[PDB]
């Protein structure tokens, strides 16, 4: 995982509604929600430098060339196909596994479709979610260039200009830094080849299959949505007075005897939303870190040769190809 | 409340405002009208035979009569009725006159003064434990007045009973009229009083001369239920038309509020009335007169975001709606530059064709600057200057010179 | 909080004690609240000043102490040393990097064929300045001449994709 | 926390259904913000 | 270190106690308590 959602609040909105009683109320307070606002105002800033410090390594989109001339391997299945969103195959298969800010008109939830939506239960309360200042065809875009320059320079493209160099020649390197002399290469190119193409097959006919295997970045957008609906949940608690609608109290009962009650709600729904900012700033360190363990990946494994045991992969590392996925990267190590 | 830049002005505590993108609050519309919905009833409660009746009960044996298809208009008792305490618990006095009330019983007795502090929750006494009990969640109003001159004799009145001696304290609102000998000791009884077999009744004296204390009360107890259910009674309350598809402050029965009127296909059942949403608020209820369904939607939904350059160098500001698609009615201002992103519609900057990096980012690969009269301009951002790699089948490039470099890191 | 005042001394002044116990209760609990809200935030930035530290003692031992060989950790390019300076609150890394200048194009080829026998270099690739062969290193351009120490042999001239034919000396 | 006892029954042995809900609401309020603060802690403890 | 102690709560036994007066006025937040017992779960799966 390399990102989580971004979200806002409008505190006016949840706690007191369109009441403006409340609203007055409310004003003996004042302080903690600019606080709230600033503690997930900087939540969403570092969801964006995140991901630019994963897939922003490369300030060049280096171009495929349209005869591969590879000394017998095959990433069409890795690259792009400009027919359709220019993803590539894996990438398509990815996106179609994990399952979810947009335009959302208020003549949509204008009806019944109102409270029987889950979205638009939440803008009627308050709950704002942000879109990502990186669109899904720029990232891929970034991959691409990052194919593109591992395929045709190796790894001098990550410490200046980028010098071209055959594949099997490079090979040969990735072969000697393991141990391997050349000739081993020189002398097993076709068999390596193949094996290296099924290996992939077997990648894309996995992936094609009926398993998820994407969990780990299902489990992001579910807590995320889990958080939102409990809270639109948690309005229906009385928090120790006679009801939990403003309006059945302001009915009911004169200005003196409603503070009494409006306050107990005040302060419950102050404390809701004080939780939810809490664990929220708890999840965004877990992400960080798995961010940084990513553009170390991206930068130790696809810009160069590693030779630590068990990061680039099991096995004696050869090399690695990054793929982009929903809130998050996914490496095919070659080993 | 100016604009928004006020608002993020007043948000941050400070007249200056550094450059960026900042969340206001969202879209508020505010309503125009106001419309009010009671039943159609034309006839007035019996206040009457109640409040002015010839004959009371007794406390061992209180009436309760029932009230409906009427209109609770009290201000008639202000001409000849004093009511020495009246007292509510569940509702305020204040809002009588606005409410419709469901399921109206009245309660009826009479007792000595100093007994009218017993009714209420809780007060554990004669009248409470064996005649006549209160719940302790009481919805409802307590009357009492004085009745010296009619229920008072020369010569000593013995038609009001109360119950002394059982064996056990009552339940709420639960009667008892059994005269059986109630036993003090262990020994039996067999219908013959003596020593320590009591008639579990006595009567009051109600003197004429009797002081304060042994003089007579009427009380009357009113119970009712609020905003759950039909409610044939209503208050003195005339009502309006119904406006549709328009924000306005309504009163449904008692029920308050504001918002949007429409039709919906659900369908109630005979004994329902609201229809309390998940979070236990209403989003449907049935006319009581066209006794059609309604929906119920709010008016306030939006998102709005401003973009400032710096309140030291200009004033001029775009704002981003992030729920419009202007391709136009729900914006504080229609301006002359619209372009309509995917994150919303900006309004306060003219679009280019060009690419720059980003200086103040707005979302969805769109950024925003302060460009060259100077103006707010919006583009869509770089990645990073496009290049190619010259990779024919077997030429390589090998580097003649170096450069040592020094470079910075901050931790 | 809910109270008449924020000011215990106008509570005081104006209210007995039953009637301003139950409006201090009020500011008490808000202020505990508030403190345990500070609390809470400076643990958690604790966090990320921690992580922070223990990178800058990695960095400290890997590319001052010695010679890191992993890829973008100490600077950009390949590194050479590294030089710390104190800072308020922090440290800043003063990273010395090498990085290749000026690029040559040439042709170039593996498995060099002598007389029925594939040599390869062992050290570096060979190139060809357009008529001539040499052998040279990767990271800077100093052509040698190819002879039978600078190279070695490994089977026969029938399979490698790329071989060509020149002379190597001894 | 602001009541006139931490003890239920104590609480419950002298008033009645009424007169009682405003205490153990004030003592539900406290031990949920005590049970909170452990968990919140915890979750702290427990990435390092 | 590599790991800590797993933990759990009953809500109802800590705030309430064998009470079932104070059961039924917790019974109006409901929703405070689950949430802490999916963290602990949460932190008692990670610790394995
Ligand atoms: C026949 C009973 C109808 C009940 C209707 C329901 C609620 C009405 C509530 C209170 C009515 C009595 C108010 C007393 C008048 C004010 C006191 C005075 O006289 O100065
Ligand atoms: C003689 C001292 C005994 C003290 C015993 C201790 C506590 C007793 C508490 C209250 C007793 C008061 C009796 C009031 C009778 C109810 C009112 C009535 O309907 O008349
Ligand atoms: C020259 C070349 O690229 N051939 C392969 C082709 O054999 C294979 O069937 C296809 C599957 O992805 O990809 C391509
Ligand atoms: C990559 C490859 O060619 N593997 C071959 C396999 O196809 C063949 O069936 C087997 C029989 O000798 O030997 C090995
Ligand atoms: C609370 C109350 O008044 N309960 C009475 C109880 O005294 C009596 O025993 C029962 C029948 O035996 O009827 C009922
Ligand atoms: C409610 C009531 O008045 N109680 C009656 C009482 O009048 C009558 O004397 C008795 C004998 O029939 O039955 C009972
Ligand atoms: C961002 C967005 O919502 N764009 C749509 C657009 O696709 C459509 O063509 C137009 C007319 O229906 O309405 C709007
Ligand atoms: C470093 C250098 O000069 N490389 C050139 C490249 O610019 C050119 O595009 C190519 C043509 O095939 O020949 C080589
Ligand atoms: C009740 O009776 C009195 C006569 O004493 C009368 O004046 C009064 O109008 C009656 N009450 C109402 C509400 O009319
Ligand atoms: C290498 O670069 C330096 C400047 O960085 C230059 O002065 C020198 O002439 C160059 N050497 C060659 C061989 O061109």
């Amino acid at each position: 995982p390399v990102s989580m959602t971004k979200t806002s609040v409008d505190c006016t909105m949840y706690i007191c509604g369109d009441s403006t009683e409340c609203s007055n109320l409310l004003l003996q307070y004042g302080s903690f929600c600019t606080q709230l606002n600033r503690a997930l105002t900087g939540i969403a800033v570092e969801q964006d430098k995140n991901t630019q410090e994963v897939f922003a390594q490369v300030k060049q989109i280096y171009k495929t060339p349209p005869i591969k001339d590879f000394g017998g391997f095959n990433f069409s299945q890795i690259l792009p196909d400009p027919s359709k969103s220019k993803r590539s195959f894996i990438e398509d298969l990815l996106f179609n596994k994990v399952t979810l800010g947009f335009i959302k008109q208020y003549g949509d939830c204008l009806g019944d479709i109102a409270a029987r939506d889950l979205i638009c239960a939440q803008k009627f309360n308050g709950l704002t979610v942000l879109p990502p200042l990186l669109t899904d065809e720029m990232i891929a875009q970034y991959t691409s260039a990052l194919l593109a320059g591992t395929i045709t320079s190796g790894w001098t493209f990550g410490a200046g200009a980028a010098l071209q160099i055959p594949f099997a020649m490079q090979m040969a390197y990735r072969f000697n830094g393991i141990g391997v002399t050349q000739n081993v290469l020189y002398e097993n190119q076709k068999l390596i080849a193949n094996q290296f193409n099924s290996a992939i097959g077997k990648i894309q006919d996995s992936l094609s299959s009926t398993a998820s295997a994407l969990g780990k970045l299902q489990d992001v957008v579910n807590q995320n949505a889990q958080a939102l609906n409990t809270l639109v949940k948690q309005l229906s608690s009385n928090f120790g007075a006679i009801s939990s609608v403003l309006n059945d109290i302001l009915s009911r009962l004169d200005k003196v005897e409603a503070e009494v009650q409006i306050d107990r709600l005040i302060t419950g729904r102050l404390q809701s939303l004080q939780t939810y900012v809490t664990q929220q700033l708890i999840r965004a360190a877990e992400i960080r870190a798995s961010a940084n363990l990513a553009a170390t990946k991206m930068s130790e494994c696809v810009l160069g040769q590693s030779k630590r045991v068990d990061f680039c992969g099991k096995g004696y590392h050869l090399m690695s190809f990054p793929q982009s996925a929903p809130h998050g990267v996914v490496f095919l190590h070659v080993t | 409340a100016l604009d928004p830049l006020s608002e993020t002005k007043c948000t941050l505590k400070s007249f200056t405002v550094e450059k960026g993108i900042y969340q206001t609050s969202n879209f508020r519309v505010q309503p125009t009208e106001s419309i009010v919905r009671f039943p159609n009833i034309t006839n007035l409660c019996p206040f009457g035979e109640v409040f002015n009746a010839t004959r009371f009960a007794s406390v061992y044996a209180w009436n309760r009569k029932r009230i409906s298809n009427c209109v609770a208009d009290y201000s008639v008792l202000y001409n000849s009725a004093s009511f020495s305490t009246f007292k509510c618990y569940g509702v305020s006095p204040t809002k009588l006159n606005d409410l419709c009330f469901t399921n109206v019983y009245a309660d009826s007795f009479v007792i000595r003064g100093d007994e009218v502090r017993q009714i209420a929750p809780g007060q554990t006494g004669k009248i409470a434990d064996y005649n006549y009990k209160l719940p302790d969640d009481f919805t409802g109003c307590v009357i009492a007045w004085n009745s010296n001159n009619l229920d008072s004799k020369v010569g000593g009145n013995y038609n009001y009973l109360y119950r002394l001696f059982r064996k056990s304290n009552l339940k709420p609102f639960e009667r008892d009229i059994s005269t059986e000998i109630y036993q003090a000791g262990s020994t039996p009884c067999n219908g013959v009083e003596g020593f320590n077999c009591y008639f579990p009744l006595q009567s009051y004296g109600f003197q004429p001369t009797n002081g304060v204390g042994y003089q007579p009360y009427r009380v009357v107890v009113l119970s009712f239920e609020l905003l759950h259910a039909p409610a044939t009674v209503c208050g003195p309350k005339k009502s309006t038309n119904l406006v549709k598809n328009k924000c306005v402050n309504f009163n449904f029965n008692g029920l308050t509020g504001t918002g949007v009127l429409t039709e919906s296909n659900k369908k109630f059942l005979p004994f329902q009335q609201f229809g309390r949403d998940i979070a236990d608020t209403t989003d449907a209820v049935r006319d009581p007169q066209t006794l059609e369904i309604l929906d119920i939607t709010p008016c306030s939904f939006g998102g709005v975001s401003v973009i400032t350059p710096g309140t030291n160098t200009s004033n001029q500001v775009a704002v981003l709606y992030q729920d419009v698609n202007c391709t136009t009615w729900r914006v504080y201002s229609t301006g002359s530059n619209v372009f309509q992103t995917r994150a919303g519609c900006l309004i306060g900057a003219e679009h280019v064709n060009n690419s720059y990096e980003c200086d103040i980012p707005i979302g969805a690969g769109i950024c925003a600057s302060y460009q060259t009269s100077q103006s707010i301009i919006a583009y869509t951002m770089s990645l990073g200057a496009e290049n190619s790699v010259a990779y024919s089948n077997n030429s390589i490039a090998i580097p003649t010179n170096f450069t040592i470099s020094v470079t910075t890191e901050i931790l | 909080f809910g109270a008449i005042s924020s000011v215990l001394n106008d509570i005081l002044s104006r209210l007995d004690k039953v009637e301003a116990e139950v409006q201090i209760d009020r500011l008490i609990t808000g202020r505990l609240q508030s403190l345990q809200t500070y609390v809470t935030q400076q643990l958690i930035r604790a966090a990320e000043i921690r992580a922070s530290a223990n990178l800058a003692a990695t960095k400290m031992s890997e590319c001052v102490l010695g010679q890191s060989k992993r890829v973008d950790f100490c600077g950009k390019g390949y590194h050479l040393m590294s030089f710390p300076q104190s800072a308020p609150h922090g440290v800043v890394f003063l990273h010395v990097t090498y990085v290749p200048a000026q690029e040559k194009n040439f042709t170039t080829a593996p498995a060099i064929c002598h007389d029925g026998k594939a040599h390869f270099p062992r050290e570096g690739v060979f190139v060809s300045n357009g008529t001539h062969w040499f052998v040279t290193q990767r990271n800077f351009y100093e052509p040698q001449i190819i002879t039978t120490d600078n190279t070695f042999v490994s089977g026969n001239c029938d399979v490698v994709i790329g071989i060509v034919n020149n002379t190597v000396y001894d």
